[PDB]
């Protein structure tokens, strides 16, 4: 029930990584994974992987395993049931293929079997 | 949907609340802590994972409630003790072979009523005044007076407050937590750790260290009127000694009640005093000075001071050193200017005994005097600054509660309240 | 080491007017901030306390509001016994004062 | 697991709700003196607060459960939220704060829910 | 309709009957200075007074209940009224006096009702 | 027979067991001067150790009864007695001596299994 | 009516020179002494 604002449209050229921003607020930030999921111009949209902000475990896609650099800090409590967190993910061999739109999501629950799935959202960051 | 409400009987929650607490321990001393309740040789404490508490030492009541305490034990323990109104009397006191303490012969009464005695005994200057010369005890036109029962002892002993069943305490694990703000993590106990009742001014004692780095807390550090609780991580250890050989003197004032006078120094006359290594000191006030920027400026120049005034208690490190109550003169450890960018300190510490303890005016104390020679090893483990209205700072207290503030800070009172209202698709028969 | 910016230096108002007075901080102060009235030849009366809680005895026509850096001193329906030099307080840092005519 | 003493109070409703015995064990024994009528005091507070709770699940048909099922049922004004979204997202202590306005109306329906069920179940036996 | 603790003191066996609950909830809360230790002795005699009746209820296998139906059958030398004689008819201030003298014997009746009840349940459940 | 309280204390485990609420009676009530506050230590004193007793009962599921049946299956290492050598046997006192060690065991096994059976019931109840 | 209830087939282990009973009654009979002096007056302007 927070914001997930990411960075901005910071277009490279391929051959290099792109380190993406996504800084939470409104809820603990602990308590529910970080999903990264891109919609580029060539395919649908396709699932890269999420984090443990907690057990800082990680979990991603075989397409992506050798790409993504996925990092989590450690949140500032604001209040009891809030925090303020921070989300990171890099790519590696960047090319033309992976130009689109990438946003960070918040898990679902803390529990059961929809722990991780993406249920709140960022707003998108404008790759190459 | 199909949606009842079921009761759950032991739910983990909690509320903000205060009890009464009791204490729990391991000569009689002062705080009863032979009437405590045994402390448990098993220390049970729960962690608290993914638990987040609001604290604010400023607003705890475990502080104003251990202040009374103290203040209640003390009274407690000075009712059947002697009552020294009989000394109250015309004191004829000359100088001893500078001119500091004092050789006071009086008439006294003896175990019958209808006969004298001309008895003399030491004291010490801050004890009495003028009217050899024509002397008297200091409380005389202000409070009556009570010999300390010679055989309670002054010794801070380890004290820990516990909760009733039904309550806990909340400790802090945040090695760098303030004051105030939202502890990270947090784990439950039933009593607190071993805190030593320690009385001092300006320099605590014998107190709890900080880890990791050097703490400092205020409630509103810019606001000037509110004292400073600077906390170390590194101990500077502080030696004190009353270096006179004294003797005690048993004088029959009436039937069972006799007053205990300071007979005569057996060898040299000396002066009491305590050292700090001036190395040790200077890193210390340097850790300290470091903290002080990260709220007033990287730029701005920090400056110690003295005292500027006020009673002998607030502005010199009073203390009590194996039964005397010291009065030590700080003015060679505040005293540093800072920039933006074998050695030993020694202190000249007075000695009284007419002392009023907290700040009754009513109940003075006669401490009696203590055989032998008098030192004490102690760490210097936190301190009591006051910014000037460059940035001053100069040591102060008397408000004994602070003292119980820099080891409560940790510790937070809650009620648990086990009962738990919360749907689900549950219904009982018929 | 802080800085009260109160503004106006003066006004004037009629009878029955509504006359608020600002005070800005350089930086954040919480709600600590009191507000004081000083006729002439008379010491100063506190009217507002902790920014918003009006003190007891004072007349109901006075208000203030204010947190972290604004603050706001009001009077609904001035009178005549209103002139007065206001003024708000923050610890022992004054503002330079509001003439009402 | 042993988690401890409110050791759940940060896990979610329903993993707490199996540590319920956890928090009843210590809920009565623990995890002319100054400190012994300090004790007396609290000797005897602890026993009125604990009978104060068992006085309630005794008239809502509950003495004796952790767990109680009741015939209430649940008010979405009380909380207008689902299921999986209580016992699997919130903590126990998150969800007294939602129910705090409400959680006197439920004490007084569990109550009557109890007097009319056992009126009718003298009924039941009246035969 | 809401009558208040003693409400029903004057209405019937019957309708007092309905209003249990009322009186139940006020017998534990309610509706070294000398006012101090006069408080503590207040304190302390309203939990035993309380336990008392939780003690004979549970001893009766009534633990739990406001109205609660035993085996002892009523003897007519107790009162020799009828049903309707007495639910619509008497109060429980008047009821209490008539079983003054007899209150004592059916308390026992009660008890080995129930420790031989539960024997038996005991032979009930070894197969 | 009516032994009294304690009558039963060298009879057999089986005889005692019939003569349950004689024990059960006396054990809340009976069978600042100085007696003042010697009075009212005891009065609180007798209140704790009795509500302790409650306390586990209710936590076993057995709170009511006199005789309970539990779920807990008897491990031969506590006792390998025969049933017929202990119920018509051994005294009462020969067995709370003789099981000293492992009663803190079950005490903790008897709680579990009622968190569980009613976490049972919980679900069973879920349809 | 003083309730004396006999344990048959009953053997219990005593030792009066244990017994705490002892040592409780003689602390509060010093107890009941002391207290029972306190109102009373003092005679300590006798010693003459
Ligand atoms: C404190 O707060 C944190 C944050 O809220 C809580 O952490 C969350 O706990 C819940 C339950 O414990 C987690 O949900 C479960 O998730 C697992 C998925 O994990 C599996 O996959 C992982 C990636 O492949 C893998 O790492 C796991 O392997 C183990 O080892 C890692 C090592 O890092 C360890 O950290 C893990 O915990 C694993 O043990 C594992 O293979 C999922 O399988 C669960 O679903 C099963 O169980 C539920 C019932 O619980 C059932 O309904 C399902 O159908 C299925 O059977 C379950 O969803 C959640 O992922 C954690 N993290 C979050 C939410 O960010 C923590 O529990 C709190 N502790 C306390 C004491 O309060
Ligand atoms: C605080 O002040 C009190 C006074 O109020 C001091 O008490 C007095 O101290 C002096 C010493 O400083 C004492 O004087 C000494 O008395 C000794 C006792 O002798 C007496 O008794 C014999 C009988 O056996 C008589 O013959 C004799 O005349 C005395 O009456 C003497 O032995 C001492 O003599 C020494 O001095 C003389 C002259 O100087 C020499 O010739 C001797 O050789 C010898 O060296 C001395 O006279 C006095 O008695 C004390 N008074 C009381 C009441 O006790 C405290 O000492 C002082 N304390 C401090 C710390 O300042
Ligand atoms: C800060 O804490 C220090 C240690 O915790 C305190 O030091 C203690 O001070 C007291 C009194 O000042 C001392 O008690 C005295 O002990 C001597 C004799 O002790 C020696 O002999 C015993 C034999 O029983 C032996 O066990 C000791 O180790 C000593 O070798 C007595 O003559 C006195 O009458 C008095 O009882 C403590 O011994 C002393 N502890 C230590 C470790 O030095 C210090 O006082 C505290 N500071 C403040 C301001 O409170
Ligand atoms: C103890 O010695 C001091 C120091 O000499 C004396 O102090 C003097 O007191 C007189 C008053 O009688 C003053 O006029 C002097 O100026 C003081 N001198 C100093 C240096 O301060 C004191 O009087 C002596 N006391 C006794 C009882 O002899
Ligand atoms: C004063 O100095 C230190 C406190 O930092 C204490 O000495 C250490 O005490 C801890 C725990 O008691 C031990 O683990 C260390 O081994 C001790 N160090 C040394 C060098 O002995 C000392 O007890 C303190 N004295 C007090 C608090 O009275
Ligand atoms: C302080 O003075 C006392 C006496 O006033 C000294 O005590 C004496 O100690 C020796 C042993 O060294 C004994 O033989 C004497 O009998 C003691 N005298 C008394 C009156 O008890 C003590 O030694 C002195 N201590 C110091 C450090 O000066
Ligand atoms: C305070 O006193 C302590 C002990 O009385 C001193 O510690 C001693 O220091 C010397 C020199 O380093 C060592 O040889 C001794 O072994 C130490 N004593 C103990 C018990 O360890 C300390 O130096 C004094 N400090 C000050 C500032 O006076
Ligand atoms: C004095 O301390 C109080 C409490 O620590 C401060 O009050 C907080 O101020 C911040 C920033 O202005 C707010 O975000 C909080 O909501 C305030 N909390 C409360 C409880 O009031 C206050 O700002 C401090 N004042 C000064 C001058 O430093
Ligand atoms: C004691 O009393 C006598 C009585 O005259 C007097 O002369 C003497 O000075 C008194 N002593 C003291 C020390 O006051
Ligand atoms: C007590 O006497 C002192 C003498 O030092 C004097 O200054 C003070 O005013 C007196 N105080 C009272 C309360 O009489
Ligand atoms: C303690 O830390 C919190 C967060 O780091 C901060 O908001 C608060 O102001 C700090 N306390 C003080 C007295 O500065
Ligand atoms: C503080 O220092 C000044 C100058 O060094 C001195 O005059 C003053 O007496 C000192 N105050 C105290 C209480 O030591
Ligand atoms: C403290 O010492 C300084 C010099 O060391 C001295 O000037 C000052 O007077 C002393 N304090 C007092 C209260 O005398
Ligand atoms: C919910 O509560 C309101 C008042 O709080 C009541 O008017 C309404 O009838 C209730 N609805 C249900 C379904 O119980
Ligand atoms: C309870 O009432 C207060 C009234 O001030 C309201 O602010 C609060 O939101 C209410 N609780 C809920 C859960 O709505
Ligand atoms: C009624 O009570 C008397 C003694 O009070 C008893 O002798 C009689 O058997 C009882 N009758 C019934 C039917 O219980
Ligand atoms: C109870 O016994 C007394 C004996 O004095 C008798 O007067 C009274 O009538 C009896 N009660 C009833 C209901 O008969
Ligand atoms: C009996 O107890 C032991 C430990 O006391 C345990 O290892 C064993 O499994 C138990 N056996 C049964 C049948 O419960
Ligand atoms: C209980 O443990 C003690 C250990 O000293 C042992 O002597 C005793 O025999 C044990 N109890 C039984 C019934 O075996």
């Amino acid at each position: 029930q927070g914001q997930l604002v990411q960075s901005g449209a910071t277009t490279t050229k391929p051959g290099s990584s792109v380190k993406i921003s996504c800084k939470t607020s409104g809820y603990r930030f602990n308590f529910y994974h970080i999903n990264w999921i891109r919609q580029t111009a060539g395919r649908g949209p396709e699932w890269m992987g999420w984090i443990s902000p907690y057990s800082g475990d990680k979990n991603l896609a075989p397409a992506f395993q050798d790409r993504v650099n996925m990092t989590t800090d450690t949140e500032v409590p604001v209040t009891s049931f809030t925090s303020t967190g921070a989300a990171y993910m890099e790519i590696r061999n960047l090319t033309s293929d992976d130009t689109g739109t990438y946003f960070c999501a918040k898990g679902l629950l803390r529990d059961g079997s929809s722990t991780w799935l993406p249920y709140l959202w960022g707003q998108g960051t404008l790759l190459t | 949907e199909n949606l009842w409400v079921t009761v759950y009987y032991g739910v983990p929650v909690w509320k903000d609340a205060e009890t009464t607490l009791f204490c729990a321990s391991d000569k009689h001393n002062v705080w009863a802590t032979h009437a405590c309740v045994p402390t448990d040789p098993n220390p049970q404490e729960i962690h608290l994972e993914n638990v987040t508490e609001e604290f604010n030492m400023w607003k705890n009541n475990m502080v104003e409630q251990m202040h009374t305490d103290i203040i209640s034990l003390w009274d407690q323990s000075l009712k059947p003790c002697v009552k020294l109104t009989p000394l109250c009397v015309t004191l004829q006191c000359t100088n001893v072979t500078r001119g500091e303490l004092k050789n006071c012969s009086f008439n006294m009464t003896t175990e019958l009523r209808d006969k004298k005695q001309k008895v003399y005994s030491l004291f010490y200057r801050l004890d009495v005044v003028q009217i050899n010369k024509e002397y008297r005890l200091i409380n005389c036109n202000t409070s009556a007076i009570t010999q300390a029962c010679p055989k309670v002892s002054f010794e801070p002993i380890p004290i820990h407050y516990c909760a009733p069943a039904g309550f806990a305490i909340l400790k802090c694990k945040d090695k760098k937590f303030n004051g105030t703000g939202p502890c990270p993590s947090v784990s439950t106990v039933q009593c607190t750790h071993g805190i030593k009742p320690v009385v001092s001014t300006q320099l605590l004692l014998n107190g709890s260290l900080a880890e990791e780095e050097v703490m400092i807390r205020s409630e509103n550090i810019t606001n000037n009127a509110k004292n400073i609780l600077v906390q170390f991580n590194t101990p500077v250890q502080i030696n004190c000694t009353r270096p006179n050989n004294n003797t005690r003197k048993s004088i029959r004032i009436g039937p069972g009640q006799a007053f205990y006078a300071t007979g005569d120094i057996i060898g040299d006359i000396r002066q009491a005093h305590c050292n700090v290594s001036k190395a040790t000191w200077n890193e210390t006030l340097g850790k300290v000075v470091k903290q002080l920027r990260k709220h007033f400026g990287n730029n701005t120049i920090i400056r110690f001071a003295n005292s500027s005034g006020g009673d002998l208690e607030v502005t010199t490190h009073s203390f009590n050193c194996g039964g005397e109550f010291f009065y030590c003169n700080t003015s060679g450890l505040f005293n540093s200017t800072w920039i933006s960018n074998n050695d030993s300190i020694t202190l000249p510490c007075r000695i009284k005994q007419i002392i009023n303890m907290w700040q009754r005016i009513g109940q003075a104390m006669y401490a009696p005097p203590i055989q032998g020679v008098i030192r004490c090893v102690s760490n210097i483990t936190g301190l009591i600054l006051t910014r000037d209205g460059t940035e001053t700072f100069r040591p102060g207290g008397g408000d004994m509660r602070d003292n119980w503030r820099s080891e409560l800070y940790k510790y937070k009172v809650v009620k648990i309240e086990p009962l738990g209202v919360a749907p689900t698709r549950c219904k009982r028969r018929v | 080491d802080i800085q009260m910016t109160q503004s106006p230096s003066s006004l004037s108002a009629s009878l029955g007017d509504r006359v608020t007075i600002t005070c800005q901080a350089s930086r954040g102060i919480g709600k600590d901030l009191n507000w004081y009235q000083q006729k002439a030849g008379k010491a100063p009366k506190l009217l507002v306390s902790d920014a918003s809680t009006l003190e007891g005895g004072v007349p109901s026509r006075f208000s203030g509001s204010g947190f972290h850096q604004n603050f706001s001193l009001t009077i609904s329906s001035l009178q005549a016994e209103d002139v007065a030099t206001y003024f708000c307080q923050q610890y022992e840092t004054f503002g330079q004062g509001t003439k009402v005519d | 697991v042993f988690l401890g003493f409110l050791g759940a109070a940060g896990s979610t409703m329903g993993a707490a709700s199996m540590t319920l015995t956890v928090q009843a064990r210590n809920l009565l024994s623990g995890i002319l003196t100054v400190w012994g009528i300090k004790q007396l005091q609290a000797r005897v507070l602890a026993v009125e607060r604990y009978l104060r709770d068992q006085q309630l699940l005794g008239i809502w048909g509950c003495s004796g459960k952790l767990i109680c099922c009741t015939n209430v049922p649940w008010n979405s004004s009380w909380s207008n939220r689902n299921l999986s979204e209580i016992w699997d997202n919130m903590t126990w202590l998150q969800w007294d704060k939602e129910i705090s306005n409400y959680t006197q109306i439920i004490y007084g329906l569990l109550e009557e829910s109890q007097n009319q069920q056992e009126k009718n179940e003298q009924d039941l036996l009246a035969l």
